[PDB]
C-alpha cells in the first residue's frame, strides 16, 4: 500500500555501436632499402668528405732526416748540420711564420 | 570468397578502424584493471 | 753546407803497383763488386771506400754504397776508429733502403728474405747496435738512435681503446734531446726529431716552437725544411690559414717539395669542404687542389702514399676506377702511416661497392675500419660501408649491430636513418605476416630513431637536407595509435611535393591518406575535398603514361569519398556515390554494408531490413557485413535466440571476433536481469548466467584492454550481481570519457542515483537527454524525475520537488496514454502537498500554498481516473485510499492557507 512511489523502471544498456566501416588508407610508394639508394655509397659521400683530413704523410712527417751526403759527419764534424754562430737577420716571408703562438688569435 | 581482381585491390587496401577498434571509441584506454576485477566474478 | 757538394770529380786509387786506377765519381762503374775486390786485395785505405760508397748514393746507387762499406767493414775489423764511420753509414743507409721499402711484399713474397721495412728497420738496429758497441755517444748515432725509433714507432698498428707506442717516442725523443745535449744545442737536425716526436706526443705548441727555432736559428735548412713541421703543427692547433702560408713559403724556396704540394692541396681541399657542394668558388678550390697541387706532387713521386691516396679520391669522385686501384694500392704498400692504409682501404672499399663486388669490398671496408683501430676506434665511414653491405646480402641481423655498435659511439645522421629505416620496414613486413610477431619495441627504436633524425633537420649548423622516404614511414609508425602525428607528416610530404586558392593533385595515395586522417578527426569536408582532389589526380595520372592500378584506386577512394560524404550529411550524394562505384564495380562489398546501413537508419520497418537480409544472403561470410547483421538483430530485440545463435556461428567463423562477444555478454546481460529469481537455487541460476555474461566480455577485453564496452559490460555485471556501485563506476568514470553515447550516462545515473549523489546523477541525465536520439526519452525522463523527488526529499528543498513534478510533466505530455507515467505527476503532486504543508510559515509563502492545492486538485482527478481504468500500476483499492487521503490533505491546505495569508497580513 504506502509503499508506492515514483515509479521509474530502472535498466542498463551496453548497445554496441554499428560498424564504422572508415576510410581505408592506400599504400604510398617509397623507396626501401631493396630499392639502392641508402645502400650506395654516394649516400655515403658526404659523410666521408666531413671527415678529417690526415695530414701526416710519414713517420718523419715529410722531413725526412739523413746525414747521408752530408760532408763531414761521419767523420768527426757536423758543421754541415750546425746552426751559424750568428742567426741570420729574418726573412719577411719567415716572419709570419715565426710568430708565437700566443700571437695566432684564437683557434 | 573473394574474386582475383577484388583480392589485389584489397591487398592495396590498410584499414583504419573495423568492428572491434570502434568498442575501443573515440580515446583508447586501458581496461585489463577491470579484467582483474572480472576475475573474482568467476 | 749542401749535400753530397763533399765529393770530387775523379780520385785516384794508390795500387800496390801504382798511379793504376783512377775512378770518374760522376759516371760510375754500372757494378761496384769488381771495384770492392780491388779495394780488398788492395788492403785499401778507407777514405776511398766511403767516397766511392757515397758517390753511388749522389746518384740514387743506395744498394751498391751499402755492399762496398760491407766489405769495407770486414776488410778493416782490427781497426775500429773508421770502421766506426763506415757501420753508422751503413746504418743511415739502412734508414734510406727503409724509407723506399714497402709494408709488405706480394703474397709470392717470400716472406723469409722480405725486403719490407721491417727488414731494413731491423738490419739498421744492428749495425747501429755494432757502431754503439764500437762508440756509444758518438752524436750521428743519437740522431740514429731517435730515428729509428720514430720510424719503427709508425709502424706500430692503431691500438683500440699505444703505451708502447707512446713510450717508443719517449726513447726517441730522449735520444734526440741527447743528441742536441751533446751538440749544445746546435744541431738542427735533432731538434727536428725532437720536435717530430712531440707532434707525435701531441705536444704541439712545443713541437711548433721547436720548428720554429730552427728556421729561426738555420733559415737556410731547407733539406728538410721545417717549416713543413711549421705547417703541420699549425694546421693542428687550428690555424689552417697559416699552415697554408707556411707551405706556400716552402714552395717559394723549393716549387719542386713533393710534400709541400700535397700539403697544400690539402688545405684547398679542406676549403673546398666548407663552401658548398659544387660551385664556382668550390670548383675553382677543387681542381686547384688536385690538379695543380696533387699532380704537380705525383709528377715528382708516383711511389708517395699521401699522394697516391689524395689523387686516387679525386678520380674516384670522376668514376675513373682502373686509376683508384693502382694508386690506393700503392698508398696501402709504401706507408709508415695507418691512416693512409685506412684511407686507401676505404677507396678501394667505395670503388668494389660501386662496381659491386660485395665480398671484398666489405672486406676493405673492415680493412680500413681495422688499420685505424678497428671496432672502438676505427674510420666511421668505413663502419658505415660494411653496414650497409652487411644490409646488402639479406644479413640484417649483422647491419643491425654496427648501426647500433655506432649511434652509441655518436648520434651518427646517417647510422640513425638507415637503422630506423630498417626497423620500421621490420614492422611493417611483420603485419602482413603469417603470424605477427610482437614488434612494438622495433617500432618504437625505429620512431625514436626518425625523430632524432628529425632533430638534425631541425638544426641549423647542419646543411639541412629533407627526406620524402623517412617523412613516409614515420607517417605509418605512427598511425596506428598516434594519428596526429602520422597527419603532420603527410601535411609536409604534401608541401614537399608542391614545392617541387590551392588545387592540389599530388599523388593519389598522399591525398587520400590525409583525407583519411582528416576524417578521423571531425574535419569530414576537408577530407572529402582531399579524396575528391586524389580522384582528378589519378585522373591526371589516367590520360598521361605512368600505370598505376588506377581501377583500384578508382574503386578504393570512390568509397573513401561516399564514406566521407556519408560522415559529413549530404547522405543522398554519399548514396549515388556508393552507386556508381557500384554500377562499375558492384562486388565491392564495404559500398553495399554501407548502403544497407544507411537503409537501416532511412526505413527501418521496410527496405532496410529487407536490404540487409539480402546482403547477409548475397555475402554471407564478410565480418563486417557480419557485424552489421548482428547489430540489426540487436535492435530487434530491443524492439521485442536469433541474435545469440548467429553471434556464436559467426565465432565459429572468427574465434575472437570482440564485436560478437560485448554482443554476447550484452545478449546474456539482459535475459539474465528478468531472470526469475523466486530464491534459493532458482536465484542461483542467473547468477550462472551472469558469470557466462562475464566469460565474454573478459576474452573480448583481454585480447583489446581498449575495449570500453567489454569493460562497461563488466560494470553492470558487477552492480547487478553484486551491488559494487564503488569501483563499477570507476569504470563507467573512464568508459564515460571514451564512449559519450546516451546510454553511458544513463547508466552512470542509475548509480549516481543510488549513492545518493543526486546533483551528479541529475546532469548526468540531463547530458543524456541533451543528446540526439531522441532528447525527450519517456523513461530517462521518468528517472530523472524520481532523482531530483529524491533530492527533495533529502534536502527539504521545494524547488527539486518542483523539477520533479516538471519532469513527471514532460513525460506525461510525451507518453499521454501512460498509465503510470500520470501516477507520477500524482504522487509528486500530492508529495509537494505534504512538505508544504509540513514547512513553518517563517519559511513558506502563500503563492507556493495555492499552487500546492491546485495541484493537489489536478492529482485527485488522475488518480480518480486511474481507479477506475484497467491494468492499474498498482491495486486500484490503494490508488483510491491515496485519493481519500487526498480530501483530508485539501483541507489541510486549505486551513493553512488562511494561517499563512493571515500571516502575511
Amino acid at each position: 500500500m504506502i509503499h508506492q512511489d515514483y515509479i521509474a523502471r530502472i535498466r542498463y544498456s551496453n548497445a554496441l555501436p554499428p560498424p564504422p566501416i572508415p576510410p581505408k588508407l592506400l599504400d604510398i610508394p617509397n623507396t626501401g632499402l631493396a630499392s639502392g639508394q641508402y645502400t650506395a655509397p654516394g649516400f655515403a659521400s658526404r659523410l666521408a668528405r666531413e671527415q678529417p683530413l690526415n695530414i701526416e704523410a710519414d713517420a718523419e712527417l715529410g722531413m725526412p732526416l739523413d746525414l747521408v751526403g752530408m760532408p763531414g759527419v761521419f767523420d768527426g764534424d757536423e758543421s754541415s748540420i750546425q746552426a751559424p754562430a750568428q742567426p741570420p737577420p729574418v726573412h719577411p716571408h719567415d716572419r709570419p711564420l715565426l710568430r708565437p703562438l700566443s700571437t695566432l688569435g684564437k683557434p | 570468397t573473394l574474386d582475383p581482381r577484388l583480392a589485389q585491390i584489397y591487398s592495396g587496401e590498410r584499414r583504419m578502424g573495423d568492428r572491434n577498434t570502434a568498442l575501443r571509441g573515440i580515446k583508447p584506454t586501458d581496461f585489463s584493471h577491470v579484467r582483474k576485477l572480472a576475475a573474482p566474478f568467476v | 753546407s749542401k749535400r753530397f757538394s763533399d765529393i770530387p770529380q775523379t780520385i785516384d786509387i794508390p795500387m800496390q803497383d801504382d798511379v793504376e786506377v783512377e775512378i770518374d765519381l760522376q759516371v760510375l762503374p754500372d757494378d761496384p763488386t769488381e771495384l770492392c775486390s780491388v779495394f780488398e786485395n788492395e788492403q785499401s785505405p778507407r777514405i776511398y771506400w766511403m767516397t766511392v760508397a757515397l758517390a753511388y748514393a749522389k746518384q740514387n746507387k743506395i744498394d751498391f754504397a751499402i755492399e762496398m762499406l760491407l766489405r769495407g767493414a770486414n776488410v778493416l775489423q782490427g781497426n775500429q776508429r773508421e770502421k766506426l764511420g763506415i757501420i753508422t753509414c751503413i746504418c743511415w743507409l739502412y734508414l734510406w733502403k727503409s724509407r723506399e721499402a714497402p709494408r709488405v711484399a706480394p703474397d709470392g713474397v717470400p716472406a723469409s728474405e722480405a725486403k719490407t721495412k721491417e727488414y731494413y728497420l731491423q738490419l739498421a738496429t744492428q749495425s747501429l747496435n755494432d757502431a754503439s758497441r764500437i762508440n756509444p755517444a758518438f752524436p750521428p748515432l743519437f740522431l740514429a738512435r731517435g730515428v729509428l725509433i720514430l720510424l719503427k714507432a709508425s709502424l706500430q698498428p692503431s691500438s683500440k681503446a699505444d703505451s708502447n707506442k707512446a713510450e717508443q717516442l719517449r726513447n726517441a725523443l730522449k735520444s734526440f734531446e741527447e743528441a742536441i745535449r751533446v751538440s749544445q744545442g746546435r744541431n738542427m737536425l735533432a731538434v727536428m726529431g725532437k720536435a717530430r716526436a712531440l707532434f707525435s706526443l701531441g705536444r704541439y705548441p712545443e713541437s711548433l716552437a721547436a720548428y720554429q727555432d730552427v728556421v729561426a736559428k738555420m733559415p737556410d735548412m731547407v733539406d728538410p725544411d721545417p717549416r713543413i713541421g711549421i705547417g703541420c703543427c699549425f694546421w693542428q692547433l687550428g690555424f689552417k690559414d697559416d699552415a697554408k702560408i707556411a707551405w706556400e713559403r716552402c714552395l717559394e724556396i723549393n716549387p719542386d717539395s713533393k710534400h709541400a704540394n700535397i700539403l697544400l692541396g690539402l688545405y684547398y681541399l679542406d676549403a673546398s669542404g666548407h663552401v658548398p657542394t659544387n660551385s664556382p668558388e668550390f670548383i675553382r678550390l677543387y681542381k686547384k687542389a688536385m690538379t695543380e697541387y696533387t699532380q704537380k706532387s705525383f709528377k715528382l713521386d708516383k711511389n708517395l702514399p699521401l699522394t697516391c691516396a689524395t689523387f686516387a679520391g679525386y678520380f674516384l669522385s670522376r668514376k675513373q676506377f682502373g686509376n683508384v686501384d693502382a694508386l690506393a694500392h700503392k698508398a696501402i704498400q709504401y706507408t709508415d702511416v695507418n691512416a693512409i692504409a685506412s684511407d686507401g682501404w676505404y677507396l678501394l672499399a667505395r670503388k668494389e661497392h660501386y662496381d659491386g663486388n660485395l665480398e671484398r669490398a666489405s672486406d676493405y671496408y673492415r680493412r680500413a675500419d681495422d688499420a685505424r683501430g678497428g671496432a672502438e676506434r676505427g674510420y666511421l665511414p668505413a663502419k658505415f660501408g660494411a653496414a650497409q653491405l652487411s644490409v646488402l646480402k639479406n644479413d640484417l641481423g649483422e647491419a643491425k649491430l654496427r648501426l647500433e655498435k655506432m649511434i652509441q659511439h655518436s648520434k651518427n645522421y646517417e647510422a640513425m636513418i638507415l637503422l630506423g629505416t630498417l626497423y620500421a620496414e621490420e614492422v611493417f613486413a611483420n603485419q602482413s605476416a603469417a603470424v605477427k610477431e610482437d614488434k612494438s619495441a622495433e617500432a618504437k627504436k625505429a620512431i625514436s630513431l626518425l625523430e632524432g633524425v628529425r632533430s638534425a633537420w631541425k638544426d641549423p649548423k647542419r646543411n639541412l637536407s629533407p627526406d620524402a622516404a623517412v617523412l613516409l614511414n614515420l607517417a605509418r609508425l605512427y598511425e596506428s595509435e598516434s594519428p596526429d602525428k602520422a597527419l603532420q607528416c603527410l601535411q609536409q610530404v604534401e608541401q614537399l611535393e608542391i614545392d617541387q586558392a590551392i588545387r592540389k593533385l599530388l599523388p593519389p595515395q598522399l591525398l587520400n591518406n590525409i583525407g583519411c586522417f582528416y576524417s578521423q578527426e571531425g574535419k569530414h569536408r576537408l577530407a572529402t575535398e582531399f579524396f575528391q582532389a586524389a580522384l582528378d589526380s589519378c585522373a591526371r595520372i589516367s590520360q598521361t603514361e605512368n600505370d598505376l592500378d588506377i581501377d583500384a584506386l578508382l574503386t578504393t577512394i570512390p568509397f573513401n569519398l561516399g564514406r566521407s560524404y556519408e560522415y559529413e550529411g549530404d547522405i543522398d550524394k554519399a548514396i549515388e556515390t556508393y552507386e556508381q562505384l557500384l554500377s562499375r564495380h558492384s562486388d565491392y562489398t564495404d559500398a553495399r554494408t554501407r548502403l544497407a546501413y544507411i537503409k537501416l537508419r532511412r526505413n527501418p520497418n521496410k527496405e532496410g531490413p529487407d536490404a540487409v537480409a539480402k546482403l547477409y544472403q548475397e555475402n554471407p561470410s564478410d565480418l563486417e557485413v557480419r557485424g552489421l547483421y548482428g547489430w540489426f538483430l540487436s535492435k530487434v530485440n530491443s524492439k521485442k535466440p536469433e541474435q545469440r545463435h548467429y553471434k556464436h556461428t559467426l565465432q565459429s567463423y572468427d574465434k575472437h571476433d570482440r564485436y560478437a562477444l560485448v554482443g554476447m555478454g550484452n545478449l546474456h546481460l539482459m535475459a539474465a536481469r528478468e531472470m526469475r529469481r523466486e530464491t534459493e537455487q532458482d536465484r542461483q541460476k542467473r547468477s550462472a548466467a551472469y558469470n557466462r555474461a562475464v566469460e565474454f566480455f573478459d576474452k573480448a577485453l583481454q585480447l583489446d584492454p581498449k575495449n570500453a564496452y567489454a569493460a562497461q559490460g563488466i560494470a553492470i555485471a558487477l552492480v547487478e550481481d553484486r551491488k559494487d556501485y564503488k569501483n563499477a563506476l570507476q569504470i563507467f568514470i573512464k568508459v564515460r570519457e571514451t564512449i559519450q553515447d546516451a546510454h553511458v550516462y544513463v547508466n552512470m545515473g542509475h548509480i549516481y542515483a543510488e549513492l545518493r549523489q543526486f546533483s551528479k546523477a541529475i546532469e548526468s541525465y540531463e547530458i543524456a537527454l541533451s543528446k540526439e536520439g531522441k532528447a525527450n526519452d519517456a523513461g530517462i525522463i521518468s528517472c530523472l524525475g524520481r532523482t531530483w523527488l529524491n533530492k527533495g526529499r533529502a534536502e527539504r528543498n521545494l524547488d527539486a520537488y518542483k523539477m520533479a513534478l516538471d519532469q513527471a510533466k514532460k513525460a506525461v505530455a510525451v507518453a499521454p496514454d501512460q498509465l503510470h507515467f500520470k501516477f507520477n505527476v500524482a504522487f509528486v503532486q500530492i508529495q509537494i502537498a505534504l512538505v508544504l504543508h509540513s514547512m513553518r510559515e517563517s519559511e513558506r509563502n502563500s503563492f507556493q500554498l495555492e499552487e500546492a492545492a491546485e495541484g493537489l486538485e489536478e492529482a485527485i482527478k488522475i488518480l480518480d481516473e486511474i481507479a477506475a481504468s484497467p491494468s492499474p500500476p498498482y491495486p486500484r483499492h490503494d490508488i483510491e485510499q491515496r485519493a481519500n487521503m487526498a480530501r483530508n490533505t485539501q483541507r489541510k491546505q486549505l486551513e493553512r492557507a488562511l494561517a499563512s495569508q493571515r500571516e502575511y497580513e
